[PDB]
């Protein structure tokens, strides 16, 4: 198996660099080109360049010159990726790449990513707020409930409900990265409105980079 | 100096049809393409080279063809396992992506919407949310408008992915505003536009 | 008749018994004296196809100049395979000399008499040999060095065009002098090299026109090499057994291609003891260079180049310096031959 083993995800703050690795294994190191591709959040893949690694030649599109850098390591089989001048819409999922079959470039194994993230922000724990079920969240026999998640830093939180007593109907959303350079998101679920007057609902809301645990009773 | 184009945007079949997925070149000259899979939060695999060859491990059930401008990925009979976004590629280039999707019949949203709360206001600021709950397909429009002006460049919203036992979708908007501006207005509301909906819905509350 | 098949090759030269200089007592032992009455027979309306990037003559040779350069440059100290290996590393003499590649019984080798053959596709003039024309094995980076030019246009060569991961042979139809001089009279590794302005930017123009024709008139553009290590980033070659490193930067020079800038273009050179070795084996470390003048003039016969990928709205085309084979340089040389099996 060729394999392709990169770097765990990475934070920066503005204006820094990052440098990324490419840890190559299942076949010899030196006889293929090494790429880069970058994938944007919701977004299709972009080369970043390719490099040789016998005499690490480089090659880099119009858009990336001067603003990436490829380095070689022949001795452990491992490849770089220098990326600086970091902005806010650099933060993307990262590919070293190589090609599979022989005589051929561009097909191409993919390593599993290097996530990065660049944010001004410095590690902070969530405020939790509490969405209440209302009139206006209402219909039918169904009502809506749910916790605001807001400003923590960084990704991930883990959202139960009840202890993890309460699973179908409830919907996590994904984090939204907002322009302060926090995340925000919301969890919700939907349960009989019958039910709001004598069961409690509590969200779990875990952010372990912080240790930040709170407990919010969403009332009527 | 050579484009892909792949298309459709966005492809929704039922398990076990066949599926098709067309990728064009600009340059008009070529013999060698790459298909790829990409599942959610995962690196992507490659299933088909050369146009029409399969990579080791990959179902019978995919082929690729085609030649000139036009190459095609075909899947013979569509699995569970195939629900994912699929990219051609020439050199250097990818295509946009093409994400597979499983079919249900028509649901309309069922549209919540929440003030914010007492203590989010203590902060200075204040967050208001519609939830899109379990609808088909995909697509569909939010608009935020606060006394009936349209509110824009003031919300994100986020997606859920395709539920595994209803493949529904669920949304959250969130309409972000400072308290002082929050009291300025008396009536907010999201207007919630999908197919499954003969006319937009609006979901209001009075301040 | 006959019938395309891969065979192991001998060579031939004129190498002096009496000269200790490395290329002649390597040949003296390795290889046969040159056949002074060659045969030649023009092949009557016969066409015949060439690939010179499926040649297994190419890959013969750089085996051949490998083995030549392992017995012969010695460094004091070699960094292989996480190894060092020490052993005596006296001054040596170096030039390189003609080979011929030739077949043995029951095979023979076609020549592409195309004057614009491109290495890739029919040839429909062919002539027969029994050996190759003597080629000097120099190894060197970004410009090929006296070799064999064009003889009728300039031609641009590539196992792909499309393709930008394939390295392309700019091939010379008038050679460009390169005069590298390390004065004999401060910094004893201080080097520099002189070229002609106006006759090599004469020759610049002809093969970025040259080029357009092959890319759909879109505006060509020359930079310097984006990275790398210093014997691909720079002019890289073996001069009197010293190792020097020529910076290129002058020599593809955008603007010229034009103002008063027609006179001598010196390029800053060093001499390197530690190098990495062509090889691919690693790194090799050298005495330092001997006293006095030491000077090589070279003919400047091909280019290598690399295009700059991913290029979009603009029609503009990028190429850099550098080659990423050695045995591009034989390539280069061979591209009119390849081996076939006589019935
Ligand atoms: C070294 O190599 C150089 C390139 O191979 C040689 O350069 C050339 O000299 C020739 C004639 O020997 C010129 O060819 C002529 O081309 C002109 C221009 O023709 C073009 O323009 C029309 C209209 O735009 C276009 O349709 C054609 O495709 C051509 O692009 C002709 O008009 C003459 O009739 C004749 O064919 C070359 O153009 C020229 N190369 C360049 C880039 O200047 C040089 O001769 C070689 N050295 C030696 C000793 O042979
Ligand atoms: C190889 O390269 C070297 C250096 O580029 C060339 O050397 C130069 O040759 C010239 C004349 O061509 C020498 O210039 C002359 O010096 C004499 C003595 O001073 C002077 O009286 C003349 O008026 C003229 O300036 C020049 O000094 C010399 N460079 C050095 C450092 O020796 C050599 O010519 C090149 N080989 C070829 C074939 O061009
Ligand atoms: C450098 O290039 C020159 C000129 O192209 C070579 O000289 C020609 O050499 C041939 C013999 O191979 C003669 O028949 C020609 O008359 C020469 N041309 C001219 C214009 O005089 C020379 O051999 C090369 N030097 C090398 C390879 O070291
Ligand atoms: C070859 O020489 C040129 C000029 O000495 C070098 O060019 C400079 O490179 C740097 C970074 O190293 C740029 O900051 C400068 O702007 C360049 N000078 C100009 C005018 O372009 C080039 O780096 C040299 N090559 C090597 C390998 O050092
Ligand atoms: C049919 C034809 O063109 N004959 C040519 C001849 O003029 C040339 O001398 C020889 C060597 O290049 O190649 C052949
Ligand atoms: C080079 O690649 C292009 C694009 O794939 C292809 O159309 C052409 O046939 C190739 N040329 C050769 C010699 O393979
Ligand atoms: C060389 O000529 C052949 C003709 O068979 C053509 O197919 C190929 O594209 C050419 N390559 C270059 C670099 O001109
Ligand atoms: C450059 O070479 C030309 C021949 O084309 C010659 O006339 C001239 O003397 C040379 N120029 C200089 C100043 O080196
Ligand atoms: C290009 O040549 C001109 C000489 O007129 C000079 O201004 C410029 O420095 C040159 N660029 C180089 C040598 O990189
Ligand atoms: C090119 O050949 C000439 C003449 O034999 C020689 O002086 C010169 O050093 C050679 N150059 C190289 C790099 O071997």
């Amino acid at each position: 198996q060729v394999q392709l083993v990169e770097s765990g995800t990475q934070f920066r703050r503005p204006g820094a660099s990052v440098r990324l690795s490419c840890e190559a294994s299942g076949y010899t190191f030196i006889s293929s080109f090494i790429h880069w591709i970058r994938q944007g959040p919701g977004q299709g893949l972009e080369w970043m360049g390719w490099m040789n690694p016998r005499h690490g030649a480089v090659n880099y599109p119009r858009r990336f010159q001067g603003k990436v850098t490829m380095t070689r390591d022949t001795s452990i089989d491992t490849a770089y990726m220098e990326l600086r001048d970091l902005r806010s819409d650099d933060t993307a999922m990262y590919f070293c790449v190589t090609s599979r079959t022989k005589d051929y470039d561009w097909d191409f194994v993919w390593g599993q990513g290097t996530l990065v993230v660049v944010s001004s922000a410095s590690t902070k724990g969530p405020s939790v707020f509490p969405l209440a079920p209302s009139s206006k969240s209402t219909s039918g026999g169904t009502a809506a409930l749910g916790c605001l998640v807001k400003d923590y830093f960084p990704e991930p939180v883990t959202v139960s409900w009840n202890s993890g007593a309460l699973t179908s109907g409830v919907h996590t959303f994904p984090a939204v990265l907002q322009s302060s350079g926090l995340y925000s998101l919301s969890s919700v679920v939907t349960v009989p409105s019958s039910s709001l007057g004598t069961q409690t609902y509590i969200c779990n809301v875990n952010h372990k980079p912080s240790n930040t645990k709170v407990d919010k009773k969403v009332e009527p | 100096d050579i484009q892909m184009t792949q298309s459709p945007v966005t492809l929704s079949a039922s398990i076990g049809d066949r599926v098709t997925i067309t990728c064009r070149a600009s340059q008009r000259i070529d013999n060698w393409v790459a298909w790829y899979q990409q599942k959610p939060g995962r690196a992507p695999k490659l299933l088909i080279y050369k146009a029409s060859i399969l990579e080791t491990g990959v179902p019978s059930r995919f082929s690729g063809s085609g030649s000139g401008t036009e190459f095609t990925l075909s899947i013979n009979s569509l699995q569970p396992d195939d629900v994912a976004t699929y990219y051609c590629q020439q050199f250097e280039e990818f295509g946009r992506g093409t994400k597979i999707d499983i079919k249900r019949t028509v649901a309309a949203p069922s549209v919540f919407i929440f003030p914010p709360s007492d203590e989010q206001l203590k902060s200075g600021t204040a967050s208001v949310v519609c939830l899109l709950n379990n609808f088909y397909p995909r697509e569909a429009k939010v608009q935020w408008k606060v006394d009936n002006a349209l509110q824009s460049g003031n919300s994100q919203e986020s997606v859920t992915e395709q539920d595994s036992k209803d493949s529904t979708y669920s949304l959250s908007s969130t309409l972000t505003l400072s308290k002082a501006d929050y009291e300025k207005h008396k009536v907010y509301a999201c207007e919630v536009t999908h197919q499954g909906l003969s006319s937009p819905v609006t979901k209001s509350f009075n301040r | 008749v006959w019938k395309d098949a891969d065979t192991t090759l001998f060579c031939a030269s004129d190498a002096k018994a009496h000269e200790t200089e490395v290329h002649n007592v390597w040949a003296t032992h390795a290889c046969v004296p040159t056949d002074p009455n060659p045969q030649e027979i023009h092949l009557e309306n016969v066409t015949e196809n060439f690939n010179m990037w499926k040649n297994n003559m190419v890959e013969q040779m750089q085996e051949d100049v490998i083995s030549l350069w392992d017995q012969s440059l010695q460094p004091c100290v070699k960094l292989t395979g996480g190894s060092v290996i020490k052993q005596a590393c006296p001054k040596i003499s170096f030039d390189p000399i003609p080979i011929h590649y030739c077949t043995p019984a029951g095979y023979v080798i076609l020549k592409c008499n195309d004057k614009n053959f491109n290495g890739t596709g029919p040839c429909k003039n062919v002539s027969s040999v029994q050996c190759t024309h003597g080629i000097k094995p120099v190894v060197s980076t970004q410009l090929l060095l006296n070799g064999s030019l064009a003889e009728e246009e300039i031609i641009i060569r590539s196992e792909n065009l499309t393709n930008n991961a394939k390295t392309i042979i700019v091939h010379l139809n008038k050679s460009v002098e390169i005069n590298c001089t390390r004065p004999s009279n401060g910094d004893i590794r201080k080097a520099y090299c002189e070229i002609n302005g106006t006759k090599w930017n004469k020759v610049l123009k002809q093969v970025t026109e040259k080029l357009k024709e092959h890319f759909n008139n879109k505006t060509i553009i020359f930079q310097p090499p984006s990275g790398g290590d210093l014997e691909i980033t720079m002019h890289h070659f073996n001069c009197r057994g010293e190792f020097f490193y020529c910076n290129t930067t002058q020599l593809f020079n955008n603007t010229c291609i034009m103002k008063g800038c027609n006179g001598t273009i010196t390029l800053p050179c060093k001499i390197k003891q530690i190098i990495n070795m062509w090889q691919g084996t690693g790194q090799a470390m050298y005495a330092p260079p001997i006293d006095g003048k030491i000077n090589c003039v070279s003919n400047i016969t091909g280019i290598l180049l690399t295009r700059d990928g991913g290029a979009n709205n603009t029609s503009n085309e990028t190429f850099r310096p550098g080659g990423g084979n050695i045995k591009d340089n034989w390539r280069s040389e061979l591209y009119k031959y390849k081996v076939v099996q006589i019935e």
